[PDB]
């Protein structure tokens, strides 16, 4: 959907989840 | 999960825990990729070698969890199955080769803060992130170690360079499969175990800032084992297949 | 066998 995986608790408010960074950091 | 962490609230609002009626009970993982369809592992429904043959009206989908035991009232919502549609070419006589299914739910799923879809990926976005030591996440209220959570449990984990995956195991492994955990040598561990067959491995996309479904969990022999591997079915690769049951079914 | 009984009306 259009929608899709933005979570209302975390992208849609700005926050991140507390592991998501090593995630961001691998995809080099 | 073996090796993993407590999810935070709301860190995976698509994760779906596939139930059994009676006795009642967890049976798989699953994914929820729109308001009525939930994507898991043919394994979960169908495998003759262990009398595996579920039909729609043996279990419920229940989604919004978090709680592995305990039912979330004015949090959870539990669906119904309509229909159940397994690749016709799932290989459970030997591999799991495409291992995967879709479940199709009565009524539509209503979205909250505890409750939203996955995306699937395109084409670009997998031939960007399935490389070697990108790591993705996979969550599952599955065993902790081999021979129960509280909470769903998460755990992030590399993806594997093919020749390794290979020569890890004695099994026949496909273009429909991947592979992903830590080598001996990094140290790190974690895994998926069972229980959480049928769970979504996921990446964040750096480019749109959006989760995608790269995986599902599909099998492993033993969990967390040094110089084994979980093995993932490859959800881009089966994407057609995918379009055409729900450009099919609705 | 942990699990909560859920409400009937799914059942
Ligand atoms: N232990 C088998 C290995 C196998 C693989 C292919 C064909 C036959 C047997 C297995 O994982 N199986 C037997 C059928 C179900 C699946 C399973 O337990 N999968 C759950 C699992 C555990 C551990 C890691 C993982 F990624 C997934
Ligand atoms: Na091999
Ligand atoms: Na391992």
């Amino acid at each position: 959907e259009a929608d899709c995986g933005l979570r209302p608790l975390f992208e849609k408010k700005s926050l991140e989840d507390k592991t998501e960074r090593e995630l961001l950091e691998s995809y080099i | 999960i073996v090796e993993g962490s407590d999810a935070e609230i709301g860190m995976s609002p698509w994760q779906v825990m596939l139930f059994r009626k009676s006795p009642q009970e967890l049976l798989c993982g699953a994914s929820l990729i729109s308001d009525r369809w939930v994507l898991t592992a043919a394994h979960c429904l169908l495998y003759p070698p262990w009398d595996k043959n579920f039909t729609e009206n043996d279990l419920l989908v229940r989604i919004g969890k978090h709680s592995r035991t305990r039912y979330e009232r004015n949090i959870e919502k539990i669906s119904m199955l309509e229909k159940i549609y397994i690749h016709p070419r799932y290989n459970w006589r030997e591999n799991l080769d495409r291992d995967i299914a879709l479940m199709k739910l009565k009524k539509p799923v209503a979205f909250s803060d505890y409750i939203h879809p996955v995306c699937l990926p395109d084409r670009e976005t997998a031939a960007s992130l399935l490389q070697a030591g990108y790591k993705g996440r996979v969550t599952g209220w599955g065993n902790l170690k081999e021979t129960q959570p509280s909470v769903l449990q998460v755990v992030n984990l590399p993806i594997v360079e093919r020749p390794v995956c290979k020569d890890s195991t004695r099994i026949r492994i496909t273009d429909n499969m991947f592979c992903a955990g830590y080598k001996p040598d990094e140290g790190k561990r974690g895994d998926a175990c069972e229980g959480d067959s049928g769970g979504p491995f996921v990446m964040k996309s750096p480019f749109n800032n959006r989760w995608y479904q790269m995986g599902i969990v599909s099998w492993g022999e033993g969990c967390d084992r040094d110089g084994k591997y979980g093995f993932y079915t490859h959800v881009f690769r089966l994407k057609k297949w995918i379009q055409k049951v729900i450009d099919q079914f609705g | 066998g942990d699990f909560e009984e859920i409400p009937e009306e799914y059942l």
